[PDB]
RNA sequence: CGGCCAACUACGUGCCAGCAGCCGCGGUAAUACGUAGGGUCCGAGCGUUGUCCGGAAUUACUGGGCGUAAAGAGCUCGUA
RNA sequence: GGGAGACUGGAAUUCCUGGUGUAGCGGUGGAAUGCGCAGAUAUCAGGAGGAACACCGGUGGCGAAGGCGGGUCUCUGGGCAGUAACUGACGCUGAGGAGCGAAAGCGUGGGGAGCGAACAGGAUUAGAUACCCUGGUAGUCCACGCCGUAAACGGUGGGUACUAGGUGUGGGUUUCCUUCCUUGGGAUCCGUGCCGUAGCUAACGCAUUAAGUACCCCGCCUGGGGAGUACGGCCGCAAGGCUAAAACUCAAAGGAAUUGACGGGGGCCCGCACAAGCGGCGGAGCAUGUGGAUUAAUUCGAUGCAACGCGAAGAACCUUACCUGGGUUUGACAUGCACAGGACGCCGGCAGAGAUGUCGGUUCCCUUGUGGCCUGUGUGCAGGUGGUGCAUGGCUGUCGUCAGCUCGUGUCGUGAGAUGUUGGGUUAAGUCCCGCAACGAGCGCAACCCUUGUCUCAUGUUGCCAGCACGUUAUGGUGGGGACUCGUGAGAGACUGCCGGGGUCAACUCGGAGGAAGGUGGGGAUGACGUCAAGUCAUCAUGCCCCUUAUGUCCAGGGCUUCACACAUGCUACAAUGGCCGGUACAAAGGGCUGCGAUGCCGUGAGGUGGAGCGAAUCCUUUCAAAGCCGGUCUCAGUUCGGAUCGGGGUCUGCAACUCGACCCCGUGAAGUCGGAGUCGCUAGUAAUCGCAGAUCAGCAACGCUGCGGUGAAUACGUUCCCG
């Protein structure tokens, strides 16, 4: 490291004392340094108590640090501006040792600025205590085809929507396939072919919907996380739709 | 620095020129012995307030308009104090020069006479909050003077360290051109060193 | 944009093209504010790719850009006060804008003696797959991919 | 003879010499150092030191307190 | 869930055994030690063992305190309610004393699954005897005993009586709604919380569960350290525990609360702050400034933002304040008290580097009292870029053009202080609206000013020329003309003015019409209280100190330009988006009298001669530019790039270009191949790039500064990170 002093009036030998005492800090900066000045000044008046003014500035890795003291003497001074820039680079550190504890740590206790924030499903909580089944539609089941099924979607801005099919007779679902397109779910999987004949680009899922009973299809909705649950009811032995409501209660559709 | 000096910032809306001159060669020898007849004029009189100070040339002749609180002072009985103002404007190379000395109207509105008689007082013995609140209140007294600040900064009362005090009445928005403010720099001479004090009345405004 | 989205400039139609990507091009490889020499460049080059391959300057044009479109980007993001690198969807203004950049950028570091040669034979290489803006666009869609598991922030 | 605490100016000196019961005064312009004027309190006395009481409700009987300032035993049973 | 003893239940962890089964498992912010490939992890079945008891389960119960919940049985303590049968003050407290007393720790004997001091490696770090990871011994567990400590806290000793209430919750008795299901409600006794009177307190707060009002008993305190330490003593296997000083030293140590400041605390916002981009710096040569070194001197000031092309808008001499040497002293320059005068003053010669000295010619007007000049003699005195910007004024920077800083009266608090200035919304804004123990006001914001973008009226010269005539190429050049520009006077025009929608029908906000311009249109001038003892005793002034035969003053020469290096700001480049040559088109602004200076002529070219016309909308700076466009050539090279350095020859200014000017001509032709860590500027006529002009100025170090125009981009998803 190498350091330059930019003295003023009558010091001698504190250019050496400072460059000596300032130069051993370069281990302390956990970043290479570069270009370190140092300033010593002296108060004209002699009614100033600490005349000696000492200045310093160190560019440790793009950072400036910089720390000014006042003393009796050089060698005072000196002393006390290596006391103020260690303290300051002990500060600076900013590596991983100096801001592990001020990570966010955890998963809830504690908060920060920089925290993950709370992931809210859009629903209200309405936790499993009291959730209940408190709206039942049974809109249509008239037969429709799949662009009259995608018509009775888009103006109910529903995302799934539960009929009849006409070609099948059974009972399907449609909703977004997302960027592929439209997805249709039947009771019993059948080809396109048999399907009454569509515009729409559509794909269909190739798994049944099985059959389970109204507790295990709220715990498979709840473990699978999916926005619904299309299945044949165990007890009733036809189509079903369970979806989480707006109110935290899940919305089981029914024939 | 913060604030410009008010006279300038509205010099080309509100308030006028000091001089009054046209001039394209003889530009610098007119502002030469302009500067050294305010010179003379300020150093000559000071028992009496001099307001202001104008210069008007014409060629050959030139008309020195000086305002003062009181005339009498600084004008002869038989002329002597004429005699001796026209010997010494002169002598300062203005050929023919001719004095209009005159009176202000109210005394104690104009900024300038403000800040002398404080000085005056601050200067001798009189503790400079008496000297602030006495100028105040006497400005508050006229019809058209609407607001007033009075500030003072140096080694007020004699002390070793350097103070900065102001007091205010009425409104002063020194940031409104319209607005005429009435500004007055002085150097009041203590055995301790300068003491300079600034005031700012504000009587109205115009369009 | 600390307050908001700030407008974007609506640049003309060109005159012996009729189109914006050209324009947008002109500009990309404008220097110092020289547009004409800009515009002649690009119009060499367009003339140039119109007489190597036979073809409308424009629609090949349009495949290069196509071939060399990114629809997928890599970005440094801070969740929970720690740095990843995240695939994130580009727009198709910021594709387009890359796209070009990417080619006149590698059209500016070949060497076929003047910058209307270098331009069209980037454009040509790119409009069949072969040109170093391909490859870039290759290498940033393996790195949209690798970093794929970051994806859900 | 800065305030407690009656009685301020000038010169000499400058973080020195020194003063001081406490707070604290000496950094070329000191009412706190030394000397001169001026002043005040006492007066055959005036100050300093040493010892006791008071102010000290600061051992609180007259006349104190214990959540956080010092102060409730770690908690019960029980002898005088 | 009060305590002791005995028996016993299940989930899970670990290990072992046996199947299926592969190449990883485990761990972290990221990894590595580690485990596994000899069959791990995973999955199933079986077995062994130890510890703790999910749900119930809480500010809910019990206990004097420590503390106490898997289930069942046995033994046992306490409490509460009702009846009031019974005894009849037998009550309260308690020095010493005895007993109980979390965890850790000690002794003997067992047990040992998980966890885990100590101890090993792994990782982070400048260093890690730590935080994180992999293992892991005592210990945690049982039996019998020791110790006797805790933030053993409600930091609140025990008993009693009284002093507004309101509402949860645990236990028990009873009256009335009455279904008598129901926390129905009431009454009452005993607990356990929250809010709140009076009252108390320094305040925070306590407030029928007192820290209130009083009575009885006990323990404890007398400033902070030294010190709960030493000595002595008692107890203990030991660790150590209990009792417990002094010397010396300090003028304080402390409790509560207020205003700031700060935070690797939170929330809401801003800014080229970041993000997306464009161009750079840091690498090279040169210009400039600074540090350091050097020197006789390298004059002085300025040290992050806010010093470092700054004071310096012009250092060969002068400037100049520094060095060497030569002179000078009421002085280089002022003004006053005096003595003598008619000269001061000039002009030539000589000596000297010059200052200066000397020689030669010239000699005052008033008016008799003297005045103006200087001489010397003097005497007051001048004169200091000598010191102190921590004694100052004045001036300026900065936070920051950010939105904030205060005051009057009122109110609250013992007081510092608080409210207003907070809360919801909105804005560029403490801008505004609605609320509100506040009601108002001031400096700040905005507006009033300049410029710019549109139009109308007025207006025609030196400015335009559209329609008319003369023109000679040379063109508004000339007669003429207000028509279009332009010049400069007055005025209009943006005011959420109008419409639709959000909005508390409020501020305000989104969109639309109109218009040249739509929402402070664009840019300026303007910088609140104050901060940083910021800068300036070298613009100036100034208190105090200092010099005064010198730190004043005159002159010559030199220095401020020195150079083994370091830092900063810029310019030119590294080339083909270019170099060179030829042709050719478009600006704005500004300057000019002892200055701009044209035509012509002479030089290759700086330039020389010469002087037309101009104090200038006229003449000159050329009619003005360069980038630009067209044509030719060069062909990717240390080159026809780059220009440094050096040799020779000249011009101009200046008394004088050696130290130390600029420019011109010929030759010479270095580094330099787009530049590490890092870092800077910029949101639109902007960045980038091109040229012109001005100040200072005899000449210039100007590539610097201040303005003017030409051509003119990319990007902004959005506030997580950095700075303020």
């Amino acid at each position: 490291m190498d350091v330059d002093v930019s003295t003023d009036g009558e010091l001698p030998g504190a250019a050496e004392y400072a460059r000596e005492k300032i130069g051993r800090l370069s281990r302390r900066a956990h970043r290479p340094v570069l270009h370190a000045r140092v300033r010593l000044t002296r108060h004209g008046d002699p009614a100033v108590e600490r005349p000696v003014i000492a200045q310093a500035n160190l560019d440790v890795n793009g950072r400036q640090v910089r720390a000014q003291v006042e003393g009796v003497n050089a060698r005072e001074a000196v002393d006390r501006l290596e006391a103020r820039l260690r303290s300051r680079l002990e500060r600076i550190a900013e590596h991983w040792e100096a801001r592990r504890g001020g990570v966010p740590a955890e998963a809830g206790r504690e908060w920060r600025h920089e925290s993950e924030p709370a992931r809210r499903p859009g629903y209200f909580p309405r936790p499993p205590e009291e959730r209940r089944i408190i709206r039942r539609k049974s809109f249509s089941m008239v037969p429709c085809t799949v662009d009259e099924a995608a018509l009775e979607m888009e103006m109910l801005d529903y995302d799934f929507h539960l009929f009849t099919e006409k070609g099948t007779g059974f009972a399907a679902v449609l909703y977004k396939g997302g960027p592929t397109g439209y997805r249709l779910v039947l009771v019993i999987p059948v080809p396109a072919d048999e399907l009454s004949p569509f515009e729409k680009p559509i794909t269909i899922s190739t798994h049944p919907a099985p059959c389970l009973t109204q507790r295990d299809a709220v715990e498979r909705l709840g473990l699978l996380g999916l926005p619904f649950l299309f299945y044949i009811d165990a007890a009733e032995g036809r189509a079903s739709v369970i979806y989480r409501r707006y109110d935290g209660h899940y919305g089981l559709i029914t024939p | 620095g913060q604030k410009i000096n008010p006279h300038g910032f509205r010099l080309g809306i509100t308030t006028e020129w000091k001089s009054r001159w046209y001039a394209d060669k003889q530009y610098k020898d007119y502002v030469k012995e302009d500067v050294a007849i305010r010179k003379l004029l300020a150093t000559g009189l000071e028992r009496a307030g001099i307001a202001d100070v104008e210069i008007e040339r014409t060629r050959d002749r030139v008309r020195v308009d000086i305002h003062t609180a009181r005339p009498g002072i600084v004008i002869g009985r038989r002329g002597t104090e004429a005699d001796r103002i026209r010997a010494d404007l002169e002598k300062l190379t203005g050929k023919q020069v001719q004095l209009n000395i005159l009176e202000v109207k109210n005394p104690e509105s104009q900024a300038q006479l403000v800040a002398q008689g404080v000085a005056e007082q601050l200067s001798n013995r009189v503790a400079f909050r008496r000297a602030m609140r006495k100028a105040i209140q006497s400005a508050m007294r006229q019809p058209n003077v609407k607001g007033i600040r009075v500030q003072c900064s140096g080694r007020l009362g004699g002390a070793e360290m350097s103070r900065s005090e102001f007091y205010r009445e009425g409104r002063v928005p020194l940031h409104t051109l319209r607005a005429d403010i009435d500004y007055g720099l002085y150097e009041a001479k203590t055995t301790f060193g300068r003491i300079g004090v600034k005031v700012w009345i504000y009587k109205g405004d115009i369009v | 944009p600390r307050k908001g989205p700030a407008p974007k400039r609506p640049l003309v139609n060109d005159p012996v093209y009729g189109s914006q990507l050209v324009t947008q091009l002109v500009n990309k490889v404008l220097l110092e504010g020289k547009k004409s020499l800009a515009e002649r460049i690009v119009y060499g080059a367009l003339e140039q790719a119109r007489e190597k391959t036979g073809t409308d300057p424009v629609v090949t044009l349009k495949r290069a850009l196509d071939n060399v479109k990114p629809a997928l980007e890599v970005r440094s993001r801070r969740v929970g006060g720690a740095t990843y690198q995240v695939p994130v969807e580009v727009r198709p203004d910021r594709s387009t804008t890359l796209a070009l950049r990417w080619l006149v950028n590698f059209s500016r570091q070949r060497r076929e003696k003047t910058m209307v040669e270098r331009l069209a034979n980037e454009i040509l290489d790119a409009s069949n797959g072969l040109g170093a803006s391909v490859k870039r666009r290759e290498d940033t869609h393996k790195m949209a991919e690798a970093n794929r598991a970051f994806a859900h922030y």
